[PDB]
């Protein structure tokens, strides 16, 4: 009831029905839930 | 103006699925058909084989948020599919 | 050790992936967000 | 993360905490019908 | 307040002409 | 404790150092940084009933660019700042060309005080603070993002190309701690940086109400 | 430009600097007033950037320059102006390096419509509006000659200049 309304706009931002941006790119990352994917980054971590 | 084009060029599913519907709709109600059928009776398949052949003749109206519009004609729209 | 066709192939698939992972517009994405909060939390129990 | 981050965000939208309760949504000009539909009616109606 | 207007717009037109002595 | 006193006193002009670097009034890094023991040497290490004490340390600073505007800061002795000291800090400034300073006030000060502050805030505008809450930076805490003023020659084009109005921007308000780190008055922009988790850094923009 | 200053002020000492200055004066000499516009924005380039009455006047330049209409800025370089004890051509150097600057010139003007539309919105015409167009036509008339103090007020003369301009807002507001 609280968030019925909070949806993303065609300007890949996020607004509630009054407009109000609160999210400029959904997930800060513009990419649904289904599609990402666990993963390993390997750069961090090991001796220069 | 051609220039003035702001959104994706990736039709999304939510039109996809409206204009296979409403395309059906009319090619149920005998609308004339654009496509080369192999022969079929449901309104469903003759629609999903214009849709791939990818001359529908509809033009999508999206609505951005500040109330200006813009047209995209589902020959210029690429399927993601 | 992959061939230059494996490699452009790879990046035109990296591509075309990466299309299809953008979030679309007009997905009622908050009440989405909020409901899939709920499940976890029915399923957590105040005996843990 | 997505939806956990939505959320927050969601709440801390309007520049300080709003709860998720009427004394909180309430409180936000939403349309007196969103704020009927929560769980007080009719002081929201009538209100407004 | 049109009526107003033209009468303080007339009002300062009668008083910057006093100044130019001065 | 004296040592306690001289320690805090300390702390306090860091602390107000970093904030008038990161306001923007040219500071030189010797007192942006200096030892304990070196302020110890400066000022004699007692405050209590020795040379040091309140209003010696207060320190005028002016403005990077355009010296115009400088800023200095009242150090009153009682911890109940009074509205007679205030107006008499008032008229220093009269004698002063500029119109900006800061107040550190040991204990809370009159709303007396307060209201008068507001009152003539149009004609001068005087900012003050307490003990605790400026005796530890708040932008050094991990939880705190990255905080930069805006301008309006980019609030405008930002504004036109996001073709949105300054009241649909999401707002922050004017008393808070950052805000009035800050010293940002209603109706100005402030772009947060921050890290993401999920896409690395992500920019964030807030109005002042 | 910016970089030929910041080029020619790296070797940056007493000497040279005294050098460039007497090099500047030159220059603005021989141009006849071109050059102290240059002269001056390398100075206040300087001053701005590794800097260290020639900073009081830096400062007073940047104000200017930041607030095209700004009146606490010019309210702080009259104040400086004024106390500024006579001397053999130190105030003359300011008051020309002030003057010869295209942009200070368009400056200066800009500050004296805004307050000459002030003074018409008031209604309350002739006062640092005054104070300003004197400072002006000293900076001005400063090329002239050198070593020079100021020129005329002109107080019964600025009564006539501004009539004209309360002419044209009386039929401004005629037509409207």
């Amino acid at each position: 009831k609280s968030m019925e309304s909070v949806m993303v706009k065609y300007d890949a931002t996020v607004r509630n029905s009054i407009n109000q941006v609160v999210q400029l790119r959904y997930g800060e990352d513009g990419l649904a839930g289904e599609s990402v994917e666990f993963q390993n980054l390997a750069t961090l971590k090991p001796s220069n | 103006a051609n220039q003035k084009r702001i959104t994706t060029p990736y039709m999304t599913k939510y039109e996809r699925a409206r204009v296979l519907g409403t395309r059906a709709l009319q090619i149920a109600m005998c609308a004339p058909v654009m496509v080369e059928l192999e022969g079929e009776t449901d309104p469903l398949l003759i629609a999903m084989k214009e849709l791939k052949a990818r001359k529908i003749p509809i033009i999508i109206r999206r609505y951005l948020p500040d109330g200006s519009y813009e047209d995209w004609g589902v020959d210029e729209l690429i399927i993601s599919d | 050790r992959l061939s230059g066709e494996a490699f452009d192939w790879l990046l035109g698939e990296i591509e075309s992936k990466f299309n299809q992972a953008i979030a679309h517009p007009g997905e009622m994405v908050g009440a989405l967000a909020a409901q899939s909060l709920g499940e976890p939390a029915t399923q957590m129990t105040l005996n843990t | 993360y997505r939806h956990l981050a939505l959320l927050c965000d969601t709440m801390t939208c309007r520049g300080h905490l709003m709860a998720i309760t009427r004394h909180g949504v309430n409180r936000q000009d939403t349309g007196p019908l969103m704020k009927c539909s929560f769980e007080e009616t009719v002081d929201v109606l009538m209100e407004a | 307040v049109i009526p107003p207007g033209l009468s303080e717009e007339e009002e300062a037109l009668q008083k910057k002409f006093n100044k130019l002595k001065k | 404790d004296d040592e306690e006193e001289t320690y805090r006193l300390w702390k306090i002009r860091k602390t107000i150092m970093q904030l008038c670097h990161d306001r923007g009034y040219l500071v030189t890094q010797d007192e942006l940084d200096q030892t304990l023991e070196e302020f110890k040497a400066q000022f004699g290490d007692k405050p209590s009933e020795g040379r040091p004490r309140r209003t010696d340390l207060t320190v005028l600073v002016a403005h990077n660019d355009d010296p115009t505007d400088q800023m200095f800061v009242f150090f009153p002795e009682e911890p109940k700042v009074g509205i007679k000291t205030i107006k008499v800090y008032c008229q220093r400034m009269q004698e002063e060309n500029i119109t900006r300073a800061l107040i550190v006030v040991q204990q809370g000060m009159t709303p007396s005080a307060k209201q008068s502050l507001v009152d003539m805030a149009p004609k001068y505008i005087l900012e003050q603070f307490l003990q605790q809450e400026l005796l530890i930076n708040i932008t050094e805490h991990e939880l705190v993002p990255e905080h930069v003023v805006m301008t309006k020659e980019e609030v405008t084009e930002l504004l036109a190309r996001y073709k949105l109005r300054e009241n649909q921007l999401p707002r922050i308000q004017a008393g808070d701690p950052v805000a009035r780190y800050f010293g940002i008055k209603r109706g100005q922009v402030v772009k947060i940086i921050r890290p993401s988790e999920t896409a690395g850094r992500y920019i964030t923009y807030r109005l002042v109400q | 430009e910016v970089v030929q200053r910041l080029t020619r002020m790296v070797g940056k000492n007493v000497k040279l600097y005294d050098m460039v200055l007497q090099f500047l004066r030159t220059l603005f000499l021989r141009t006849r007033n071109v050059h102290y516009c240059t002269l001056r924005a390398e100075l206040l380039m300087s001053l701005h950037d590794l800097d260290v009455c020639h900073k009081f006047t830096w400062c007073l330049d940047a104000c200017i320059r930041e607030r095209f209409v700004d009146s606490k800025r010019a309210r702080e370089l009259q104040g400086f102006l004024d106390g500024v004890k006579k001397g053999q051509e130190q105030v003359l150097g300011d008051l020309s390096m002030i003057l010869c600057d295209p942009f200070a010139i368009n400056t200066l003007a800009l500050s004296t419509v805004r307050h000459l539309q002030e003074l018409v919105g008031q209604e309350t015409l002739p006062l640092l509006l005054l104070l300003r167009l004197l400072a002006l036509g000293q900076g001005a008339w400063d090329m002239i000659d050198s070593q020079v103090f100021k020129e005329p007020k002109m107080e019964v003369e600025l009564i006539t200049r501004f009539l004209p301009m309360l002419m044209s807002f009386l039929v401004d507001d005629y037509t409207f």
